[PDB]
């Protein structure tokens, strides 16, 4: 595996994870209501594989930026590799909490 | 061997607080000759 | 006694500076002699 | 004037990590401040006694110690039957404070123990933290550990819990254990083997310990980075740690006996077998080596967490208890704001840099996640292990970009990273606190309408004060300790749950006719019952909403084969406690009781007098009168009933 | 801040703690030299100096000079 | 069958073993046989005292594992795998695990 496919299997593990796939099994949602209005602990099956996609995308654009820093690099390439790492994790974060706000209203 | 001795008089007649108590004083004993010993030993050595 | 909203103050401020003073000392060991 | 490069980081890192520790304990503080000092949520009450009792008879005395007045039927032994961490801790404390004169009563400090603890976790996090890398992730992780919601909401000042302490003594564990895979010296996995004893008596969780250090070498025996150094740790770790374990008496012969610690022996066995073949292939010519060449099961409340069907589908008082739901994605992100954003990038560097270490680290991150995810309660281990990677993660980036800046010995794009960075630190640290602030601080103890109306005191006070002194009063497992350490009476059940046929009991006799628990009540001695109504004040949590619970525990134990739990709902499967309920129900033991003259109090403004409000209905039964119970006390609010149960019939009757 | 309870003592990690001490030490002095150079320098060569205040420290500087350099080889 | 490779194999070992590492060796082989003799016993007439059993026993087993990473500490063809492990701090975690674990003994035997 050479410490490369562990770590995706981690990734893909942990996307999966924080989809809220025990709840799921345990207690069956129905696909998409009619985010619950007034219950924290509530988890659609849409609402979470969208956010579990925001936390994975956020890991993904630190460390796409992270290794943008290597040198030795075309300039070309590099400008576009640093654009959408930026663009990746302002909007996973951006978005995760314009999300919890909408479900959780009187946040902060 | 004043150590070991303590810790078989320990199972007759000491409970754990006195006997923990004797052990604290007679370690810190111990471990100070230990030391200087240890110290004298790796001179030796070398 | 202490009113909250004043608790609610201290340990924002303590907290924002504590992070600021961190992200500093991070600067500060960079530049090492 | 000048300073040398030594003495400012000195400096530096003493300032950060004072700052941190007392904003850890500033942060706990939130109930105190606002309602008074009171231990809450009425599990820690039983800690608490515990605590008073270690800190007035001695430590002789507690250790075999049998309690009389809980589970009055049976017997209770409280020496030999808890994990005696938390009580040593409170009661050294105590002493200490008391032998230089600074005397302050038991309360307090049980009250303000848990801020401490979490207080000295920021140092112990720093000094792991300090391990895996560079100090300044070690600064960044004790910082993020300081305000962490959810170890904030388990130990919040008030809260006397055993989670508090407990997560102190596995951070100091893994630090030990750390640093002997590090060192790999026999006085560091002694160190540890000491530590790891503290904690097997302070938390139930030492199991989960002992099945991550083995795991670890087992994982690293795979990889092939096996040394002396791992083999000499982890054989000393064990040796200690199976003895020191043994002799805390509530764990007798569990480690040797039980199926939780055995992992921890098939690892140290293929140790062995491993270390013994590496020295035998060394001593011997190729070609010659080549020719050479009664036990317990799970328990249950751990086998469910592997297996998350177990519990909900078969025993109905594990998953009774609300916490034990599988966690979602809103309340993981609830918990943790940005620490959730960084786990990946920590997991990343450790899986760039290979270490003895790092590996550890890697798998107590994996596996405690998934624990998380199968559990609510289990979220608590979670917080740890994120804030030390996610410290890792955030230290890089900012150690990354603070070395391509000119003024540090396109450019800008590393400010712009700083800047976002320092952003997202500080928008944190204020989600932090809003969620500390307005969610996790409350208290069970008094409901919070600014009115509040502590119908539970002043029932616990009368019955204390207006009883005999030996009445035995009987409720609920939820209101076990509490009524002992207020009302201070005997009890029958108790929140400990180690006697299921008494819990169904007690359920058979609050689900039942008249007759029939007359009948229980009479053979088990009972003089009082005291049942929560709640339904004047709104009170969600009540002992009506709890009634369904209690019929399935009642009816599982081979007396129970006529409570029949849908013998209780209408015709098309509903509960509702109007005319239209099942003649069952409104005829009920539970139902006559918490409904006694309820029939004409106006409760609202446009609904009929006969109204409850937590179940928006119409009482069924308006009317009726009590054969067997007399109206002893209740509340201001009618939150709060207490009935005395009647005598037998003077000339002989019935009374039915 | 007084007990060394050392077995094996490393005179290589000694050496480098008498070399640091020497080398606070010569800081202290250069820089002290310099300031007290540049303060009589600025003190006594305003408008007047008469060669005797800057001849005595003048002194002052080849003396600390010598210091110095004793300090130096011993250190080398 | 397999009894030369043993002839050759103990041959050896002689040889590149110093006194001090023999002395162990014989000091763990004392070990061995009284924790074997020990358990024999118990396989013999059964467990009514448990917890004495398990604290005779154990004290073997751990003595015998200190006796090994002792051993494992002092010999310098290992001298690259500790760096500042000398042998007399060595001698001494020995000492100070070896008190812990007799106290812990004595602590659970009756
Ligand atoms: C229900 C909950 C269950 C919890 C399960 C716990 C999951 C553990 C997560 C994985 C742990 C990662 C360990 C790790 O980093 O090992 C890696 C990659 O190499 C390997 O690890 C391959 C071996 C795979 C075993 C992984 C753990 C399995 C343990 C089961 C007992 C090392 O790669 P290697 O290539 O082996 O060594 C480095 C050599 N290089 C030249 C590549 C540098
Ligand atoms: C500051 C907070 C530190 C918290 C440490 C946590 C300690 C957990 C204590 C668990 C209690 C287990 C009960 C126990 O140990 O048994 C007690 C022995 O009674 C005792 O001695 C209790 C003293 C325990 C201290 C031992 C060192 C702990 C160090 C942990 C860091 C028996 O005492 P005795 O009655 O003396 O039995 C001896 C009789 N013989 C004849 C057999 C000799
Ligand atoms: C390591 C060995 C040494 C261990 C040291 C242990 C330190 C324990 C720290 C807790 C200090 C307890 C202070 C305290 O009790 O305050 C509370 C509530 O009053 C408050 O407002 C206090 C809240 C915040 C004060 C926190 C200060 C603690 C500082 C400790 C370093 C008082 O509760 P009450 O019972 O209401 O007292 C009022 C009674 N009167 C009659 C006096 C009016
Ligand atoms: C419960 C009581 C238990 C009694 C234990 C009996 C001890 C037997 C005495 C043996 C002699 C010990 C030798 C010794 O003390 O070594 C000490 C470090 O010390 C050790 O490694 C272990 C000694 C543990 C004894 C603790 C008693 C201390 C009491 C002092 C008041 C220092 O080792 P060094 O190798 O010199 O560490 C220096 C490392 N530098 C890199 C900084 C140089
Ligand atoms: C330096 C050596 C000196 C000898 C010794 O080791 C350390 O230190 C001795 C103690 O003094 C012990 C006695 C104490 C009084 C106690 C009275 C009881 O009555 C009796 O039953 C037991 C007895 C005599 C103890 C027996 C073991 C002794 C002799 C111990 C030895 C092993
Ligand atoms: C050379 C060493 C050998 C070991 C030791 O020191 C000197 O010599 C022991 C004595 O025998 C002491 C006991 C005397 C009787 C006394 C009876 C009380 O009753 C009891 O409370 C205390 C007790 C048992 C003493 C305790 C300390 C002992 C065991 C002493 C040890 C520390
Ligand atoms: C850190 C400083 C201060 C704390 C201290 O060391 C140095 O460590 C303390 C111990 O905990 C000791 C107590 C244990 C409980 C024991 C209960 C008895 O009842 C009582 O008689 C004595 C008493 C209170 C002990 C007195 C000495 C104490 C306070 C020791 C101090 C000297
Ligand atoms: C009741 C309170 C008591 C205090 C505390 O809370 C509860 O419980 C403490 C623990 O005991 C922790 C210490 C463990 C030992 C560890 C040794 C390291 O020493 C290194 O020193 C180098 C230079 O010589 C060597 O080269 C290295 O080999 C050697 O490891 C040191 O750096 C950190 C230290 C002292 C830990 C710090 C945090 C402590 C004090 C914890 C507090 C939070
Ligand atoms: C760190 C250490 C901790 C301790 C340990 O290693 C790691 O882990 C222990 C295991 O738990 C082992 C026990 C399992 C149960 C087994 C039952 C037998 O019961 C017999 O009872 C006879 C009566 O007549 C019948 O004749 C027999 O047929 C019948 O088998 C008993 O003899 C041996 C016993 C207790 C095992 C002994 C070795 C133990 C303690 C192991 C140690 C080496
Ligand atoms: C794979 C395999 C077969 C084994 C290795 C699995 C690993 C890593 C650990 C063993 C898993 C296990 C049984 C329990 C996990 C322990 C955890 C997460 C928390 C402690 C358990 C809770 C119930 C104690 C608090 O409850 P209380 O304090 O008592 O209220
Ligand atoms: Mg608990």
């Amino acid at each position: 595996p050479s410490a490369m496919t562990v770590y995706a299997l981690v990734v893909v593990s942990y996307f999966l994870i924080t989809g809220g796939i025990i709840y799921d099994v345990i207690v069956e949602p129905p696909s998409v209501g009619s985010f619950l209005a007034y219950r924290v602990n509530g988890q659609y099956i849409m609402e979470g594989l969208a956010s579990s996609f925001l936390f994975t995308m956020g890991g993904l654009g630190f460390i796409i930026l992270d290794r943008s820093n290597a040198p030795n690099i075309p300039k070309l390439n590099r400008f576009l590799l640093l654009f959408i790492g930026f663009v990746c994790v302002l909007l996973s974060f951006f978005m995760a909490r314009v999300f919890m706000r909408m479900k959780l209203p009187g946040y902060l | 061997a004043a150590m070991l001795g303590l810790m078989y008089v320990y199972w007759t007649q000491l409970n754990m607080f006195q006997t923990l108590k004797y052990l604290a004083i007679l370690g810190s004993v111990t471990f100070l000759a230990g030391n200087r010993m240890l110290a004298q030993q790796a001179v030796k050595r070398t | 006694m202490i009113t909250d909203v004043q608790l609610a103050i201290f340990a924002n401020m303590l907290g924002v500076s504590l992070f600021l003073l961190v992200v500093l000392y991070h600067y500060v060991a960079v530049n090492n002699p | 004037l000048r300073l040398s490069y030594e003495k400012q980081d000195t400096l530096l890192k003493l300032l950060i990590l004072s700052m941190a520790a007392v904003l850890s304990f500033s942060t706990r503080l939130f109930a105190v401040l606002r309602f008074e000092s009171v231990i809450h949520e009425f599990d820690p009450y039983f800690n608490y006694r515990t605590t008073r009792f270690l800190a007035e008879e001695g430590f002789y005395k507690f250790h075999n110690w049998f309690d009389d007045r809980a589970w009055y039927p049976l017997g209770r032994i409280i020496g030999g039957t808890i994990y005696p961490g938390l009580m040593i801790t409170s009661a050294a404390i105590y002493h200490v404070l008391h032998f230089f004169h600074i005397t302050i009563d038991i309360r307090n400090v049980c009250v303000f123990l848990a801020p401490l603890f979490s207080s000295f976790t920021t140092i112990v996090t720093y000094h792991l933290t300090k391990e895996l890398k560079d100090a300044g992730a070690g600064l960044l992780a004790a910082a993020m550990i300081a305000v962490v919601p959810g170890y904030i909401s388990r130990s919040v000042a008030g809260s006397y819990d055993n989670e508090g302490i407990a997560i102190f003594c596995m951070l100091l564990t893994y630090y030990m254990w750390i640093k002997a895979v590090k060192t790999g010296s026999i006085c560091w996995a002694a160190k540890c083997a000491l530590a790891y004893f503290y904690m097997v008596s302070s938390w139930g969780g030492y199991v989960f310990l002992i099945n991550l250090i083995p795991l670890h070498v087992l994982v690293l025996m795979l990889t092939g980075r096996f040394s002396h150094r791992i083999y000499v740790a982890y054989c000393t770790v064990y040796c200690l740690g199976t003895i020191l374990s043994m002799q805390i008496s509530f764990v007798g012969f569990q480690p040797v006996l039980s199926s939780e610690h055995m992992a921890a022996f098939g690892v140290f066995g293929l140790c062995q077998i491993h270390a013994f073949v590496d020295y035998l292939r060394s001593k011997l010519n190729p070609q010659q080596f080549e020719v050479l060449f009664k036990i317990s099961p799970w328990t249950g409340r751990f086998y469910s967490l592997l297996d998350p069907s177990y519990a909900k589908n078969n025993i109905p008082i594990i998953a009774s208890v609300s916490e034990h739901q599988p966690t979602t994605w809103s309340s993981y992100y609830f918990d943790l704001q940005l620490l959730v954003f960084m786990f990946p990038v920590g997991l990343y560097y450790c899986f760039s840099n290979l270490s003895d270490a790092r590996i550890f680290i890697i798998m107590y991150g994996v596996t405690s996640m998934y624990f998380s995810a199968v559990m609510v309660r289990l979220m608590l281990v979670l917080a740890p292990v994120m804030c030390i990677l996610s410290g890792i993660g955030v230290s890089q980036v900012l150690s990354t970009y603070m070395k391509n800046l000119d003024i540090s010995r396109k450019n800008e794009v590393a400010s712009g990273m700083i800047l976002v960075m320092a952003f997202f630190l500080i928008t944190y640290t204020f989600h932090s606190t809003w969620v500390t602030s307005e969610a996790y601080s409350s208290p069970s103890i008094v409901l919070s309408a600014r009115i509040i109306f502590d119908d539970f005191r002043e029932a616990y006070y009368w019955l204390r004060h207006n009883t005999p002194e030996d009445a035995k009063v009987m409720s609920w497992w939820d209101y076990g300790y509490q009524i002992t350490a207020m009302a201070n009476r005997t009890i029958l059940v108790d929140n400990n749950t180690w006697n299921n046929t008494h819990i169904s009991r007690v359920g058979q006799a609050m689900a039942s006719t008249e007759e029939k628990a007359y009948e229980i009540m009479r053979e088990l001695d009972v003089s009082y019952v005291l049942v929560i109504f709640g339904g004047l004040t709104g009170y969600s949590s009540d002992d009506i909403n709890k009634f369904l619970w209690m019929v399935r525990i009642g009816g599982s134990t081979d007396t129970g084969k006529h409570i029949k739990e849908n013998d209780y709902y209408t015709p098309t499967g509903e509960f509702r406690v109007d005319r239209e309920g099942s003649p069952v129900l409104l005829n009920c033991l539970m139902y006559k009781m918490c409904y006694y003259r309820f029939g004409q109090v106006y409760t609202e403004a446009k609904r009929p007098p006969g109204f409850d409000r937590v179940r928006n209905a119409e009482i069924g039964n308006k009317d009726f009168e009590l054969d067997v119970l007399e109206e002893a006390y209740t509340t201001e609010h009618w939150l709060v009933r207490i009935y005395k149960v009647k005598d037998l019939d003077n000339r002989g009757l019935s009374r039915t | 801040v007084r007990l060394d309870f050392s077995i094996t003592k490393d005179p290589a990690a000694e050496a480098r703690m008498k070399v640091a001490c020497i080398t606070e030490q010569v800081l202290t002095l250069v820089n002290k030299r310099i300031g007290l150079y540049r303060h009589f320098d600025e003190t006594v060569n305003r408008y007047k100096q008469s060669r005797d205040i800057s001849t005595l420290n003048s002194g002052k500087k080849s003396l600390e000079t010598e210091h110095k350099a004793l300090t130096s080889e011993i250190a080398l | 069958s397999v009894v030369s490779v043993i002839s050759r194999f103990l041959e050896e070992y002689l040889s590149s073993t110093p006194q001090r590492l023999k002395l162990l060796d014989a000091y763990l082989l004392y070990i061995l046989l009284t924790g074997a003799l020990q358990f024999g016993y118990c396989l013999l007439v059964g467990t009514f005292p448990f917890n004495s059993f398990l604290s005779g026993f154990i004290s073997c087993v751990g003595s015998f594992i200190l006796a090994v990473c002792l051993r494992i500490q002092i010999n310098p063809q290992n001298k690259a795998d500790f760096q500042g492990i000398s042998p007399e701090r060595a001698f001494a975690d020995f000492l100070f695990a070896s008190t812990i674990l007799h106290l812990v003994v004595m602590n659970f035997v009756g």
